[PDB]
């Protein structure tokens, strides 16, 4: 069971290149003061939830008195239910009525009756809440509203932000950016040198290895993942698949998966294009759609079939053969036929045609067929 | 008492509780063992579906009569296989390495409709239940979430928490309950559960929160769920889901490719292994065939007919359901020939061949619009002819109706020589009688507008002015050209 004990997908443990950087943004967690004005904002999969498990797992165990429970910004949707879920501290009788109006009714609850104690909540996936109200109206309004740090008594009620992928970071406004609270610190957490990260996950071991993964294949895996944004959860589902395709024989085999899932999504632009088409009637029609693009952008299948009897007019053929042979070009993954608005003059639905790949390699695909050269 | 502004007299509310699983005990350290609980995981009162069973059974009467082709039309219904092995093995290994390792994986299958993905996934779950009965693994509670079998796309929470827990809440209480049960409850008190997300692209609604939660409960260490979500397009999280949820779904992405003609021939061979070339004891009096007056009859479901039915359906979309539909229509055609030729009626050998299955292969390759516009009325063909010859003058495909009217009047006035059109141009404008003035429109004009509007040949835009209401040919112009050339009168008119 040494192959099953190689679990790389969900595990107990930036621990890769920024260990001093994560261990120097946890300052005032024992002095009962305000620590850091940081905003964790990075690519989706770098390890923000990973560091923010350990940063509280240091301060969970025998509790100076700290009571802290983590929740998420999931069942909110609208800016309506932010404050009720964090109110399971002393399970009070109040909470529904007095609290959800105003900041001074939560400033009423910032002073601690039961000693200084501690209660710092970490609202998780906080960019998911602020993506409503369509300009700023009650979500970006709430983000410029709940980052006020105005009165600072002896009260431990800080809240670090858990922002998601860089979808709407670079969109700002002067209310969000002018000296109120926890703004001016944001860090990209991209795990470069993830080879050493995998070495830490395997050396933190409970199942002794004999033949380790080859670091040439490990560095090839770390090369062929971090070009897009550098997702680590994406790379964690690659070596697991490599040892899963190793078990299908009952670095030499941890490569054909990426050389398998890159080629599978890619397939062949022109080599398999005609190969799969093998049929000429499944070949020249793609040229008919190519000629039905530089005259009209509302390429109806009729327009793909009025182009058909403006090319072959030199055993009959009905429209059903054309629209079912187009399903082959649908099945392979080139063409899109669905109902759209059909702007035109009247606005009722009809079929469309669209193509995806750029006309560079397909123009080299016709260099072997002598009948698809005059149609270009 | 009060006078109300409106009424809601026809309202029906369920009996569903509002407080979630987080407020049962309010003690995380004292959660009882959820596995061997009486209500949880379907351990009590599992007759909750079989209440309506003795409603659709009536009389066990009157001696139903099977025929020689009723057997094949029963074996060609919904029900090792030499079709999916490199997908079955990878899926069962990827779902077994999490059952044995208490893990939280997510498998992603996809394919165009018919490639057997839900069949192989349900057989994977049946085999894992057999392994659980053999007790080489722990057991699980199996939940199938069909994306289209629910009236609200947020009822996935309700049915999942109901299947897990035996209690039914509202959808908000169910999503908070499932969030707590998948975050905080430790892995000693929960047995694992496998979730089939059937037809995933119907729960992407307005927030992507359901797609968030079902793929973000599996990133937790403390949640033992395996999501084996199926789909209908391979690049779905690149089209309609976020890139973070693409990173959640990951890199497995095992595609169920289309079938081949050899695989489809093997499929129909296994479907008819028990019936092909066998012997039946029919009776001359009725036709009631019985497999091993009385006539011993063979049954040659011919391999050439099978492969010529299989090559076309292997080309177009490659579906192991459409192959069964073709080979069931062939048996239906055979049974109809047999019953009509013998006078049998409901209460030599028999064959299915190439020039007998070609009708089942041609029943779905016929455009019955040409044979519709030929049998159309003369005024409707004249309408279509006026629309067709306005197009060469205009070049818009969207001619007005006042133009069609004047073009019809132009054709009728410019053909004053033909005996047919001088016989018909009296009735066309005055219904063949006097005491009726010459109408501006021809008789049956709104009728032949509506008879093509409802049929989808014609396509008129909505407006109040029936001189400038535009009109488009929704089908085509080439097939209208090939349908207007067999009239013997419109070919010259
Ligand atoms: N240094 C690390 N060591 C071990 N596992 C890690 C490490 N960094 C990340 N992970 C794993 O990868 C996951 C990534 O965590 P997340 O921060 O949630 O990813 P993400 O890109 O931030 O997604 P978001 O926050 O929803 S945009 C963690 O939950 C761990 O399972
Ligand atoms: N290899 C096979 N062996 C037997 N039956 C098959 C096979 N492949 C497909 N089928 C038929 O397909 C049905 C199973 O449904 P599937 O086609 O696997 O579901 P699907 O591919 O997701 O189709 P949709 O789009 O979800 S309705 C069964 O009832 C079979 O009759
Ligand atoms: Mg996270
Ligand atoms: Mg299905």
């Amino acid at each position: 069971a040494l192959l099953q004990k190689s679990s790389e997908l969900v595990n107990l443990n930036a621990r890769t290149a920024e260990y001093e950087q994560v261990m120097n943004f946890l300052a005032k967690a024992i002095s009962e003061h305000r620590s850091d004005s940081l905003y964790i904002t990075g690519p989706p999969g770098t390890g923000k939830t990973a560091q923010l498990d350990m940063i509280i797992r240091q301060k969970f165990q025998s509790l100076e008195s700290v009571a802290v429970t983590s929740i998420n910004c999931i069942s909110l949707g609208e800016p309506s239910s932010i404050f009720q879920k964090i109110f399971d501290s002393f399970q009070d009788l109040n909470g529904p009525t007095l609290q959800i109006k105003n900041m001074q009714h939560l400033q009423k609850f910032l002073e601690p009756y039961h000693k200084k104690t501690t209660f710092v909540v970490v609202l998780d996936e906080m960019d998911r809440l602020l993506h409503a109200n369509t300009s700023e109206t009650q979500s970006v309004r709430t983000i410029l509203e709940l980052f006020l740090l105005a009165k600072l008594p002896t009260v431990s009620f800080v809240l670090i932000g858990m922002a998601n992928s860089l979808d709407m970071k670079d969109r700002f406004l002067s209310r969000l950016n002018l000296d109120r609270g926890l703004l001016p610190q944001t860090i990209v957490f991209q795990p470069y040198t993830a080879e050493q990260m995998y070495e830490i996950v395997i050396q933190k071991m409970s199942s002794l290895p004999t033949i380790i993964f080859q670091p040439m294949a490990i560095k090839f895996a770390a090369k062929k993942c971090a070009g897009n944004t550098g997702d680590l959860r994406k790379l964690f589902d690659v070596l697991r698949g490599s040892i899963e395709i190793y078990e299908l024989e009952k670095g030499k085999i941890g490569l054909n998966y990426i050389a398998k899932v890159f080629s599978k999504f890619v397939n062949n632009n022109s080599t398999r294009t005609r190969i799969a088409k093998l049929n000429i009637q499944q070949k020249l029609i793609l040229c008919t759609i190519i000629q039905s693009l530089k005259l009209n952008s509302d390429a109806t299948i009729d327009e793909s079939f009025d182009h058909y009897i403006k090319a072959i007019t030199k055993a009959p053929l009905q429209r059903n053969e054309f629209l079912e042979i187009c399903t082959i070009l649908e099945t392979c993954g080139l063409v899109s036929i669905k109902k759209t608005k059909c702007k035109g003059k009247t606005k009722r639905f009809v079929d469309k045609i669209d193509v995806d790949l750029d006309m560079r390699e397909f123009y080299d695909e016709m260099t072997k067929i002598s009948i698809l050269k005059p149609f270009l | 008492p009060v006078i109300r502004k409106f009424t809601k007299k026809n309202v029906a509310r369920a009996k569903k509780k509002y407080t979630p699983f987080s407020k049962r005990f309010k003690s995380i350290a004292a959660i009882p063992d959820l596995t061997s609980l009486p209500e949880f995981y379907g351990n009590s009162s599992e007759l909750m579906a079989s209440r309506f069973e003795n409603k659709l059974k009536t009389t066990q009467k009157h001696q139903i009569v099977e025929t020689i082709f009723s057997k094949v039309k029963k074996q060609l219904n919904s029900s090792y296989l030499p079709a999916r092995e490199n997908e079955f093995a990878s899926i069962y290994l990827s779902a077994y390495s999490a059952i044995e390792s208490d893990s939280a994986t997510t498998i992603y299958v996809a394919g165009t409709p018919g490639v057997g993905k839900t069949l192989t996934v349900r057989e994977v779950v049946k085999e894992l239940l057999s392994s659980s009965a053999q007790r080489e693994i722990p057991d699980f509670l199996y939940v199938e979430i069909n994306g289209l079998k629910m009236v609200k796309p947020t009822d996935c929470y309700e049915t999942l928490w109901n299947k897990v827990s035996g209690e039914r809440l509202t959808w908000a209480a169910s999503m908070e309950s499932l969030e707590f049960y998948f975050k905080r409850v430790p892995k000693n008190k929960k047995k694992t559960i496998v979730v089939l997300l059937d037809e995933l692209d119907a729960m992407v609604t307005k927030s992507q929160d359901i797609m968030y939660n079902f793929f973000n409960w599996t990133t937790y260490e403390n949640a033992k769920l395996i999501v084996i979500a199926v789909a209908n397009t391979m690049d779905l999280p690149e089209r309609q889901l976020g890139n973070k949820i693409t990173s959640r779904i990951g890199f497995t992405r095992i595609m169920f490719t289309g079938y081949t003609h050899e695989e489809l021939k093997n499929i129909i061979d296994l479907r008819l292994k028990g019936l092909n070339d066998s012997f039946f004891y029919v009776d001359t009096k009725t036709g009631n065939a019985i497999l091993i007056d009385v006539r011993k009859v063979r049954l040659r479901m011919s391999a050439d007919a099978i492969e010529i039915a299989s090559r076309k359906v292997a080309s177009v979309s490659g579906d192991a359901r459409r192959a069964l539909k073709v080979c069931k229509r062939a048996a239906e055609i055979a049974e109809k020939h047999y019953m009509a030729k013998h006078g049998y009626g409901y209460d030599g050998v028999q064959t299915v061949h190439i020039t007998h299955v070609m009708k089942a292969l041609n029943e779905t390759l016929n455009s019955h619009v040409i044979t519709f516009m030929t049998r159309l009325s003369f005024t409707a063909k004249l309408f279509i002819y006026a629309l067709l010859n306005l197009m060469k003058k205009n070049g818009s495909q969207e001619q007005e109706l006042g133009d069609i009217v004047d073009e019809i009047k132009l054709l009728i006035e410019v053909n004053g020589s033909n005996k047919f059109v001088m016989e018909i141009a009296k009735t066309l404008f005055q219904q063949g009688s006097d005491n009726i003035s010459e109408q501006l429109r021809i008789i049956s004009w709104d009728f032949v507008l509506n008879q093509l509007l409802d049929a989808g040949i014609l396509f008129k835009q909505t407006m109040k002015n029936d001189r400038i209401c535009c009109v488009k040919l929704n089908i085509s112009v080439e097939e209208a050209k090939r349908a207007m050339n067999e009239d013997e009168t419109l070919r010259n008119l």
